[PDB]
């Protein structure tokens, strides 16, 4: 006997890979603005990301989230504008702000994140030797326990 | 952890065609009394050709469900935590260290990097502030780049 | 099941129309009365919703999906055109009927 | 370490349609003897044709 | 997408009609379809009838 | 990525500028380092009128 046996087939294949300690990546655009009687130079907030009960993080902001100037009744970024992202949690803005796999599972049935500011650091400006205004080292935070302490608040 | 899900599907087709060749030879001798004693020898030979073809269609499907798992890291750990100062004088630029304790084993100690920094905490006061949510403590390293690991065991 | 002819529920899809993307979106939270296979007809829980791709096409939009292999039955099956009710909690924690079987 | 666990289900489905011609040719040659001498020469061919 | 999915072809506009709102139900061939190109100015225009 | 291929647009927003200013030393010499316009913006900003 003798036989030949020609064949020829095709596959399709999909795959998806999920990584259950960093499911998905988190990008808030946030509005700073300010209600006292003082600018606060080099505004860097301190926030909070909150889903149920449980604090996602902390972060406090760099260098791409850091607001310059900002006069009573202002706001930055200035009215007009698009909010600003915090998309990064490092010191370096080089890593972004991961969740769970249980936390995106509440994310897409509807739960919302909410953030809390906790705090904020800024300078204020003097004027030294010269007429010159400098507000390097000149940190709010050396006065907000005296002024919180020695004042009633309206 | 990683999970996967693949699914496949194929699809083939098979021809074949055979072509078989055979030759007989025999040999039957036969006696026996029928009204008389009696004698044959008959002597055989054949010759056969057959051609064949078939035609074959296939089709499947997979499904492949996996789970990888690193015995090093196998979790990272999130702690929600909040400072309290019950001293007569404030202090400023909170900086704690905390050991992670499961059994005996101190997992983890982390001084507070710039994430988790009090800025202000006056007497009977508290970091975050009373009705804020606790500050979660989720990096290690100096420049809160990475996070916080557990064994398999642990 | 191949054996009898059963067909247990795995889960129900709720559709994606061009009117309903802000009401579907308002609820979480479905609760369900089911008709267990050995047991009878009970409350088997209130979970989240889940958001799958609707009937499974990678083309169709994420909706509404309530798995019910997730609620409180003791792994048993949920049986067809027996009893069966789906309830909505909005935010206010008030409940409506949205699926009805009998 | 790492340390993996796969597992999977396959489901497949062939159907074959096959076709034979044979052909078949022989000669038999019998002599023997039976209330006297004889002799039979037999010449068959065949076809088969099987689906 | 790429044109006729042939990957050498450039990606031109392609209306996948499997992510419209259907309910899962096929879209029928020879039978009345209407596509409407809409313009940044939200002006429409009919640009394939089929009937 | 879906978006930017339907033909939508990225647009750029500038929000704030650092940049420092040029002042005189001790010496004859231009120094501007540490001589920041941010210290200033705000305060020129709230008794001016911007034409």
């Amino acid at each position: 006997s003798t036989a030949v046996q020609d064949s020829n087939g095709e596959s399709w294949n999909t795959g998806l890979s999920i990584n259950k300690g960093e499911s998905a990546y988190i990008n808030a655009n946030v509005r700073y603005y300010n209600t006292g009687t003082a600018p606060m130079y080099k505004v860097t907030p301190t926030t909070n990301l909150v889903l149920d009960g449980d604090t996602l993080s902390t972060i406090k902001a760099q260098e791409n989230q850091i607001g310059n100037n900002l006069s009573p009744g202002d706001t930055y970024p200035k009215k007009g504008l698009s909010p600003l992202a915090l998309n990064t949690m490092d010191q370096f803005s080089s890593r972004l702000i991961p969740i769970n796999y249980d936390q995106l599972k509440k994310l897409d049935a509807g739960k919302q994140i909410k953030l809390e500011t906790t705090q904020v650091s800024g300078n204020f400006g003097t004027k030294n030797s010269s007429g010159q205004i400098v507000t390097e080292g000149n940190s709010w935070s050396d006065y907000i326990s005296q002024i919180d302490s020695i004042s009633a608040s309206i | 952890e990683h999970a996967s899900t693949d699914q496949g599907k194929t699809v083939s087709r098979a021809t074949t065609n055979s072509k078989t060749e055979s030759n007989t030879a025999g040999v039957s001798v036969n006696v026996g009394y029928q009204n008389g004693f009696t004698a044959n020898v008959t002597t055989n030979y054949s010759h056969t050709t057959d051609n064949s073809t078939a035609v074959q269609d296939s089709n499947g499907e997979s499904w492949n469900t996996g789970l990888s798992i690193n015995k090093g890291e196998s979790a990272y750990i999130n702690a929600n935590v909040r400072y309290y100062n019950t001293g007569t004088a404030p202090m400023y630029k909170v900086t704690p260290t905390t050991n992670l304790v499961l059994d005996g084993d101190t997992l983890s100690t982390i001084k507070a990097q710039e994430n988790q920094i009090g800025n202000n905490l006056s007497p009977g006061d508290t970091y975050p502030k009373k009705g804020l949510s606790p500050l979660a403590l989720n990096t290690m390293d100096q420049f809160s780049s990475r996070l916080i690991p557990i064994n398999y065991d642990q | 099941n191949p054996s009898t002819g059963n067909t247990y529920i795995n889960g129900m899809y709720f559709a994606p129309t061009q009117t309903n993307k802000e009401a579907l979106d308002y609820i979480q939270k479905y609760r369900v009365e089911a008709t267990l296979q050995y047991s009878g007809f009970k409350d088997i829980g209130t979970k989240d919703k889940e958001m799958r791709n609707y009937l499974g096409d990678p083309n169709q939009p994420k909706t509404n999906y309530v798995n019910l292999r997730s609620y409180f039955t003791g792994g048993e099956n949920i049986m067809t055109y027996k009893k069966l009710r789906i309830y909505a909690i909005t935010p206010d924690d008030r409940e409506l009927l949205v699926l009805s079987v009998d």
